[PDB]
């Protein structure tokens, strides 16, 4: 794996780095087209686009990749987001958090293969932009105070040490707009979903999202007009000046330690299962010790990739 | 010995055992026959009083 | 398979060799050294 | 609330395995760790056991001290001698503080 | 005597005798100052024990 | 010993590498042979002790436990093959070594020639009883119960280490052969009357005492029931089987220095003998019933005359088999009730008629019937306090009407009585809950017939 | 302590006169117990990397084994110098300064008469 | 039908907290930040 | 020089007891610390002086060169300190409490 | 850090240490005590987080007085003395002043107030060299001056830090602060000997470090300064929770294990030179020490403490491996007993 001795023998990140490679979300309301708007400048420069962060995304990413069963993913429903706002049990917090945690090893991921490959990346919506669900969420009934500060707290232990976006991209479509967009999308969970909370959520990236990272990263706003013609956005950001930013600072011998975290997942979300007690975020020694004594039993999961025999690994007598 | 190596294995701690107990004896030996209350002069054609 | 591949699904011939090797080094030293030195204790004494 | 399991009841074994002998669900590991159990736990230990055990010879001597008095009897009586004579250690062994 | 008087005197008061003492012993300022300041008594008190066992 | 020893070491690679299924029959189906090659030891067909090598020995004292060790760890895992059967396949495996271990542990300890080979092995003996009763504890106390269990032990432990550090300095050897054979006479100074205490104070606190029982009635109830049994078993007697062979040396001081022990003990006797008379929990009732039963032979290890020492290896051994006797039938009802509360459960006869006559001959023993060994033991140790004080027998004469009253009291309220209306219905009794006590009884008709064997150095 | 003596080695591990002593047998217990010792060093490695406990590292398992067994045979052959320097330097001292440990005549029992305290 | 106590979330909680035993100032003691970097600025 | 080898060290156990009693500014104390190391510097060379021990003068000044350094050390931590607070303080040095 | 820096810095953190112990020219001794001082301060500021500013503020200041004292007692010595070294004649206070130096570069007993502060705020790894590769150096000073030092003020010391770190250690539930409070004793028992037979202050030592750098690397292999933190141990990777026990319980003494030989021999030899007194103290409340060692196997082994729904994330991911150190490291440790006649 990538060390010190990677580095001090060549392998540096800074050798690997073009006017293509930055790091580039795309932020927008629950239904803004972004999805299409990235695979399209994706498409452009050859980056390698991310897609949103899924419950099972992790899974995706760890060895398999099947979907995990729910349970074994943190037990996380979009759908009874939705259904059931303001639920006892929690779900739409234990979803959030979830959300926040596929995202963080999505964003660690990304700076994993932009320094080592050097392709720039496009991941959608970011850790950064994250925050505007649970606002909304908290401006309505969704989450209790403590909940929006156990997330806040899980936020400022670790965003802060990954680099931050290069720029940002802004895919706005109207409050009304968004749910008629809703309405024809075939989903009925997506359907019938708060138009004020939907209020609260671009209202939240207007009044925090876009200054904060105003100065962070070149914002780019683009009407829907502007969108749905990913040729003309793709022409802008070939047009902004990457200056401005924490990242010019990045030495080749400042990379590496970067590189060498995005490189430890373990380390990436180590901040992520802090153990602060709320209730919706514990798992429970009798059931978490089934989840995992579960989740520890599946195929190619007991032992370390590459040891399990299950999925056919073989030399386990020698490795 | 196949599936049945899990079924030797105590039964050949005895065997191990009893090795030892047997070989404690050879180096406990001195006042073989040495003792008083037992000190029996060695019977033709035998090499020692116990072993 | 993984979407992530190991990083050890084939073994490190390298580590094998210098593992493995490395063992049989050990102990053609190691019994060299007893026999050895139970002879020089034995002539360094009477026998 | 934070989450945990339902409280898990325990099962009526009885129910299936009507012939369970208290060791394991499955039926023939059930006949199989009471057919070895009852096996050597009574039948070879208990048995044998108590067998070997009977069969130890005159523990701890008192088969042997049984006869010697019977000797020492024999000897001490029909040669006039004390049966337990008083002193045991002769006296003449002994060396007295001399002076107290 | 049993429970309360048993369990007061030998098992509980040892939990209670320590804890105290961990109390008074653990609850310091931080302050690098005061910390100092004893380590000036120690100099003192060992330099005494020199001296008088001189 | 190594076939007591080696096989036993053995088991434990056999619990490991065995099949999750096949484990538990493995287990216990060797140990039970490795009692058989325990019996050998008993052959003692001459008075002097067999001291196998120079570590490991076997006397009279230690010969009658090293076996009753390598018995109960059959016993154990089969009473604890119920609970413990709803574990991962990797909990069950890591109690069944722990058990293991208990017995490899205590086989040496009480075939030890050396007495810091007993100390260093002697509070080994906690780590896994103290997992035993922590990780597998029903109830939320058992944290508690644990550190009650490792600090009264302990505190006495250091003391000893200390004192046996000592010895070896003055005499300059703990062999107990030689420590034997040579003269170690303490001098009545104030400091030997500290040394005294200090060897006796850590064996005084596993046998509860009087003043330091408090740590055994906590640790049984919440611990789970082989680890109780083990308490109850062996553990307890490990400090019994210490004061045999510590007070060997400190000869003097013991004539002078023991009252205070000797009356903690026998109006302890009373005391615990009779809150065993009203106390809820049946746990509870065993456990002070241990301590009482106990509390007699920590005062026939100290009044020191020959009836009176194995009188005391009658009792250690023949309460042990009673006691978990005890242990493991209340366990049988506190799985079917899920409470230990005696006041439920009332009636059991009526629909457990076997189990009943298994608790009937539980509760004799517990009493002193007199075809018993249990009776002989004490018959004995009362003859001798009687020798030291004709009054003793008040004393030792209000615990046996107390050990009468509360031994059948068991019997009354939780096997007779009209049935208990309807808790859940009490499912009938598994074949292993019958042979566990079986395997316990039997031994005790047949040792009650050739009462010898445990008699102990003394006789 | 024994640092100081006469011919000391000043930084060598086990000067030659160690030669005269027996070595070690290689089965002998303590060796044997480095060698289970490091077995079980590597399953637990095997363990805590979450591999098939047994059937992993083959070859590790090899180097463990052989590692510390090899790590004994040497150290023991010193402990066991050491050892035996202690006696020459102790024994020789007992005669050397033959006076202070002076040998001592044990009255036979009959002539010595320790007090009888009775049990009674 | 038995489930050994596990600790609840409350026999946890007295394990926070920067000083076990806390004391009645020291009860104001509050737990060092996760991250071992404190917020203060100006 | 028994007398005066008397008064620098008195100097040094004044220095000492200036270093073991702070208060407030931190540059203060690394100041008195220096003291010290110029009553050694001064000591050592005193009596290599009067001993007419020319092979030993090479201490006097490792003393000053590695005291030096130190004090450099001493000083960046103390330019840390009125970076991250801003004040010198020993005062604020208590979030580890 | 610029791996050259780094170079020149670890170097130094070695070559101080290591000056110290090969020469004998004190003066030579007391610059390697200078470097090591001067080596540790940049580790220690790596995250430059404000608590870690004061960390090293405390330790530059705390090391930098001691190594002043060091340097006076050997300027002293200079006058009474030719020699650049003590010697048998050497005044009591001279070789006093070295005992109280170097037992705060230690810290040991009153002086123990800068490690259980400066281990709270450095990174777990910092965190073992500030507790074990910088306490070879100084111990190797006094072990060099054992015939000379006063059996008093060790035991003194001694004493006290058994005390203090056992006291300190109970209310504690930080982790690196029950670490640093356990440093404190473990350095007491070892200074206690050290008068009678340094060559058991060497073997306290080793074994402190064999037990210690197992626990730390536990410690950050899931990077919890919080025992709340290592309890969730059991989820995160449950293996290290079966040797965490053992090892926590060998830290402390408790007989089966490899961490009794130290007390034990210890205490052996303290008691063949007549301290029944001073010995029988220090074990009991040594005693003290495993009551906290066993309250945080609760949390992490015994008992299973409640976690967090995003633990289940974390395992999904590879967990990136502990260095085979670990194993070697705590076999030998956890179970060397049986092979301790060797050993000392
Ligand atoms: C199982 C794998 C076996 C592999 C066998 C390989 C073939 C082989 O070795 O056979 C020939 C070989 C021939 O031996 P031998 O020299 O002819 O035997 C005659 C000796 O006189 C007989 O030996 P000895 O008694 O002369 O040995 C001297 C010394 C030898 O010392 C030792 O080797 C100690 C080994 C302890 C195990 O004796 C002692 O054991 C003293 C220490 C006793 C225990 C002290 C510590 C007690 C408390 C701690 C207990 C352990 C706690 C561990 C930590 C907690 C773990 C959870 O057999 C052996 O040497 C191995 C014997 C068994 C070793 C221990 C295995 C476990
Ligand atoms: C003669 C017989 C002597 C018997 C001595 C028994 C000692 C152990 C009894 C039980 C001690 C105990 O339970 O410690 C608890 C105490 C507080 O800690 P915690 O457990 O959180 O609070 C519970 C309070 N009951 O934890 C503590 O503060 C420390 C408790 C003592 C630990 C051993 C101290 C030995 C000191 C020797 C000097
Ligand atoms: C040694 C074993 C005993 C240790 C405790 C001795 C007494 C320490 C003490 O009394 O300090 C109190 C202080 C807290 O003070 P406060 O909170 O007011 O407590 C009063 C409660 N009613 O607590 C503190 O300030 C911290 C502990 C103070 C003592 C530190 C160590 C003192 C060592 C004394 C001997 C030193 C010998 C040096 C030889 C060189
Ligand atoms: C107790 C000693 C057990 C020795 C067993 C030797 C055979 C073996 O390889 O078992 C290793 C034991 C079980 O391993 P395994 O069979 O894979 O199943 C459990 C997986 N955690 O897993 C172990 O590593 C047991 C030994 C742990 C280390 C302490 C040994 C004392
Ligand atoms: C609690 C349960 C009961 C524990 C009893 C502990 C008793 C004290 C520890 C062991 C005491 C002991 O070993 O007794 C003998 C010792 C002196 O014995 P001796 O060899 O005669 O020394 C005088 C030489 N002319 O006398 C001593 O060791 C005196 C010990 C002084 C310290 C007492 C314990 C303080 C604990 C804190
Ligand atoms: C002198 C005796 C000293 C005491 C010996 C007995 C106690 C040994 C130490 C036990 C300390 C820990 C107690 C609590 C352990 C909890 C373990 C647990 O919760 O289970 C999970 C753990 C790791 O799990 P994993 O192997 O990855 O797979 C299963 C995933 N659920 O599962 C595991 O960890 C499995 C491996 C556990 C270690 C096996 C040890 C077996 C027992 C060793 C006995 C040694 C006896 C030596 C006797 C010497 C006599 C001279
Ligand atoms: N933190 C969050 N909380 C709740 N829902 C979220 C969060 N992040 C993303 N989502 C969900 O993502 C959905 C929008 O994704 P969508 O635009 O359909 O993907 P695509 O880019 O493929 O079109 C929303 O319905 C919203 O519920």
């Amino acid at each position: 794996r990538y060390g010190l001795l990677a580095a001090i023998l060549g392998d540096k990140t800074t050798k690997k780095l073009h006017e293509y490679s930055r790091v580039i979300t795309v932020d927008g309301n629950i239904c803004s087209g972004k999805n299409k708007l990235a695979k399209e400048i994706a498409q452009q420069l050859g980056m390698k686009h991310y897609p949103e962060a899924g419950i099972q995304y992790s899974s995706t990413t760890t060895g398999d990749g099947r979907p995990l069963d729910i349970e074994f993913s943190g037990s996380c429903s979009l759908e009874k987001f939705y259904d059931d706002p303001k639920s006892n049990d929690g779900n739409s917090y234990r979803l959030q958090s979830w959300l926040y945690a596929s995202r963080l090893l999505q964003y660690a991921d990304a700076l994993e293969h932009l320094l080592s490959t050097g392709q720039g990346v496009v991941l959608e919506r970011s850790i950064y932009s994250d925050f505007v669900f649970l606002e909304a969420m908290y401006n309505q009934g969704y989450i209790r105070k403590q909940c929006v500060d156990h997330y806040n707290e899980i936020k400022r232990l670790t965003l802060p040490e990954y680099l931050p976006p290069h720029a940002v991209i802004y895919i706005d479509v109207p409050v009304p707009e968004v749910q008629s967009r809703i309405q024809k999308k075939g989903d009925p969970h997506e359907m019938k979903v708060t138009s004020a909370y939907l209020q609260d959520i671009e209202n939240a990236y207007k009044k925090t999202f876009l200054p904060k990272m105003s100065e962070m990263c070149e914002v780019l706003v683009y009407d829907s007009w502007e969108a749905e013609d990913p040729t003309k956005v793709v022409e802008d950001i070939e047009y902004l000046k990457y200056n401005k930013g924490p990242w010019l600072k990045q030495d080749d011998w400042t990379f590496h330690y970067l590189r060498m975290l995005v490189q430890d997942k373990t380390e990436v979300l180590n901040y992520t299962t802090i153990p602060v007690y709320l209730p919706e975020i514990t798992i429970g020694a009798h059931q978490g010790s089934r989840i995992y004594n579960s989740f520890r039993e599946l195929p190619g999961r007991k032992y370390a990739p590459g040891y399990n025999a299950e999925v056919g690994d073989k030399w386990i007598w020698l490795k | 010995l196949r599936e049945h190596w899990v079924h030797i294995l105590v039964p050949a701690g005895f065997v191990f055992g009893c090795y030892l107990d047997r070989k404690d004896d050879e180096k406990l030996t001195a006042f073989r026959n040495k003792s008083m209350l037992f000190q029996r002069e060695l019977r033709p054609n035998e090499e020692v009083t116990w072993k | 398979f993984y979407v992530r591949e190991p990083v050890n699904a084939k073994p490190n011939w390298l580590a094998v060799g210098l593992s493995v090797g490395a063992s049989v080094f050990m102990w053609i030293y190691l019994i060299q050294t007893h026999n050895e030195d139970v002879l020089e204790y034995k002539r360094r004494n009477g026998l | 609330q934070w989450q945990e399991d339902p409280e898990p009841e325990d099962e009526n074994v009885y129910a299936k395995n009507p012939d369970f002998h208290g060791y394991d669900s499955d039926p023939v590991v059930d006949v199989w760790n009471m057919r070895a159990v009852f096996f050597f736990g009574f039948s070879i230990v208990l048995v044998f056991g108590t067998t070997f055990v009977a069969y130890v010879p005159d523990y701890r001597m008192q088969e042997w001290a049984r006869r010697e008095a019977e000797r020492l009897v024999k000897y001490r009586e029909v040669n006039g001698l004390p049966i337990m004579e008083s002193n045991y250690f002769d006296p003449s062994k002994i060396q007295l503080p001399e002076d107290d | 005597l049993d429970l309360i008087w048993l369990e007061k005197t030998i098992p509980k008061s040892t939990s209670t005798l320590h804890t105290n003492m961990t109390t008074l012993t653990t609850n310091q300022k931080g302050l690098i100052k005061l910390y100092f300041m004893s380590f000036l008594i120690n100099i003192i008190l060992i330099i005494i024990l020199y001296s008088i066992n001189l | 010993m190594l076939k007591i020893i080696l096989p036993s070491l053995m088991l434990l690679p056999l619990t490991w590498l065995s099949s999750p299924k096949k484990t538990w029959t493995n287990v216990t189906s060797y140990s039970f042979l490795i009692s058989l090659t325990s019996l050998t030891l008993l052959w003692q067909t001459d008075e002097n002790y067999k001291n196998f090598s120079n570590m490991f020995s076997s006397d009279p004292l230690s010969t009658p436990l090293i076996i009753l060790t390598a018995w109960l760890l059959p016993l154990m895992l089969m009473a604890s093959q119920n609970h413990l059967k709803k574990d991962n396949n990797v909990l069950q495996k890591l109690y069944i070594s722990m058990l293991i271990s208990l017995q490899i542990l205590l086989i040496m300890t009480f075939s030890a020639t050396e007495l810091i080979m007993f100390y260093i092995l002697f509070e080994a003996t906690l780590i896994p009883t103290l997992i035993i009763i922590t990780r597998w504890g029903n109830q939320t106390e058992r944290l508690n119960a644990g550190i009650y269990f490792l600090f009264y032990t302990l505190i006495g432990s250091i003391p000893l280490l200390i004192a046996l550090i000592l010895i070896q300095n003055h005499v300059g050897t703990l062999n107990l052969m030689i420590l034997s054979f040579t003269t170690h006479t303490l001098d009545a100074s104030w400091s030997n009357n500290l040394l005294w205490l200090a060897c006796m104070m850590a064996f005084l606190i596993k046998m509860p005492l009087y003043g330091v029982h408090l740590w055994l009635p906590k640790a049984h109830v919440e611990a789970p029931i082989a680890g109780s049994m083990i308490l109850a078993a062996i553990l307890l007697k490990l400090g019994s089987y210490g004061m045999i062979r510590i007070s060997i040396i400190l000869d003097p001081l013991t004539k002078y220095m023991a009252y205070p022990f000797i009356l903690l003990s026998l109006w302890g006797m009373i005391m615990t003998s009779s809150i065993c008379l009203r106390q809820t929990d049946l746990k509870s009732l065993i456990a002070y019933s241990s301590v009482s039963h106990m509390a007699l032979v920590i005062a026939s290890i100290m009044i020191q005359t020959p009836w009176s020492f194995m009188g005391a290896t009658m009792l250690m051994i023949a309460h042990g088999l009673t006691s978990s006797l005890l242990f493991c039938l209340a366990n049988s009802n506190y799985e079917r009730i899920h409470s230990r509360t005696m006041i439920m459960a009332r009636g059991l006869q009526m629909v457990f008629p076997l189990m009943a006559t298994w608790w009937l001959m539980a509760s004799l023993a517990n009493l002193a019937l007199p075809p018993s060994i249990n009776l002989m033991g004490e018959l004995f140790i009362t003859m001798s306090l009687f020798s030291w004080s004709n009054f003793t027998i008040i004393l030792m004469g209000i615990n046996i009407i107390i050990t009468g009253m509360y031994s059948m009291y068991m019997i009354i309220t939780t096997q007779r009585g009209k049935l208990t209306n309807h808790m859940i219905n009490l499912q009938p009794s598994h074949t292993r809950e019958l042979t566990l006590m079986a395997l316990h009884m039997i031994p005790l008709i047949l040792l009650t017939t050739s009462p010898k064997l445990i008699t102990g150095l003394t006789m | 302590m024994m640092n100081g003596r006469p011919g000391h080695e000043p930084l060598k591990f086990l000067p030659d006169e160690a030669r005269s002593l027996p070595p070690p047998k290689l089965n002998d217990p303590r060796l044997v117990y480095m060698g289970l010792l490091g077995y079980c060093t590597g399953l637990m490695d095997n363990m805590l990397r979450m591999r098939p406990v047994m059937r992993a590292g083959l070859h590790r398992q090899l180097l463990f084994v052989t590692s510390f067994v090899f790590a004994g045979y040497f150290y023991l052959k010193r402990q066991n110098y050491l050892y035996a320097v202690k006696d020459h330097d102790m024994f020789g001292y007992i005669k050397l300064h033959p006076e202070d440990f002076p040998e001592k005549e044990k009255k036979t029992y009959a002539e010595i008469l320790e007090p009888f305290h009775p049990v009674r | 039908g038995a489930r050994q106590w596990q600790p609840d979330i409350e026999w946890a909680e007295q394990f926070s907290g920067a000083v076990m035993y806390p004391s009645k100032e020291t009860a104001h003691w509050k737990p060092p930040p996760w991250n071992d970097v404190d917020i203060l600025k100006e | 020089m028994p007398s005066t080898f008397f008064n620098l060290t008195m100097a040094f156990s004044l220095s000492l007891l200036g270093t073991l009693m702070f208060r407030s500014h931190l540059m203060s104390t690394l100041l008195c610390l220096e003291g010290m190391v110029l009553s050694l510097f001064i000591m050592t060379s005193v009596t290599s002086l009067n001993s007419n021990s020319m092979s030993s003068m090479p201490i006097p000044i490792t003393i000053l060169v590695f005291a030096a350094c130190e004090a450099a050390v001493g000083l960046a931590l103390l330019v840390k300190v009125s970076n991250t607070y801003g004040t010198d303080y020993v005062q604020n040095l208590n979030l580890l409490q | 850090m610029n791996p050259i820096t780094l170079a020149i810095i670890y170097f130094t953190i070695f070559l101080g240490p290591v000056i110290t112990m090969s020469s004998t020219n004190l003066m030579l001794m007391w610059v390697g005590l200078e470097f090591s001082l001067l080596a540790i301060i940049p580790m220690l500021i790596n995250k430059k987080n404000p608590r870690s500013t004061e960390a090293a503020t405390k330790y530059f200041v705390t090391q930098a007085t001691a190594s002043m004292i060091i340097l006076l007692a050997i300027v002293l010595n200079y006058k009474q003395l030719g020699t650049w070294m003590f010697q048998q004649q050497t005044n009591g206070l001279i070789l006093n002043m070295t005992l109280m130096a170097l037992s705060m570069k230690l810290g040991l007993a009153p002086f123990h107030f800068w490690l259980p502060e400066v281990t709270q705020g450095i990174p777990l790894h910092m965190g073992l060299i500030l507790l074990t590769w910088q306490k070879i150096a100084p111990l190797s000073i006094l072990i060099q001056i054992y015939p000379l030092l006063n059996s008093t003020i060790i035991l003194m010391l001694a004493i006290t830090s058994i005390f203090m770190g056992a006291w300190g250690g109970l209310n504690q539930t930080q982790m690196r602060k029950i670490m640093a409070y356990s440093s404190i004793a473990h350095m007491g028992w070892m200074l206690a000997i050290l008068p009678y037979n340094p060559s058991l202050t060497l073997l306290n030592l080793m074994i402190y470090i064999i037990l210690t750098a197992p626990m730390f690397m536990a410690l950050m292999l899931n990077n919890s300064m919080t025992i709340n933190s290592i309890s969730l141990l059991w989820n995160k990777t449950p293996a290290m929770l079966t040797m965490i026990s053992l090892m926590l319980l060998s830290l402390g003494g408790l007989p089966p294990l490899t961490g009794f030989l130290p007390k034990w021999i210890i205490i052996t030899e303290l008691m063949k030179n007549n301290c029944l007194i001073m010995a029988t103290l220090m074990a009991m409340m040594a005693l003290l020490n495993l009551f906290f060692y066993t309250r945080l196997i609760y949390s992490t082994s015994l008992t299973m403490f409640p976690t967090n729904n995003n633990s289940k994330m974390m395992t999904h991911q590879t967990k990136t491996k502990p260095n085979l150190m670990f194993s070697t490291l705590a076999i030998m440790s956890t179970m060397t007993l049986p092979l301790a006649p060797q050993l000392i």
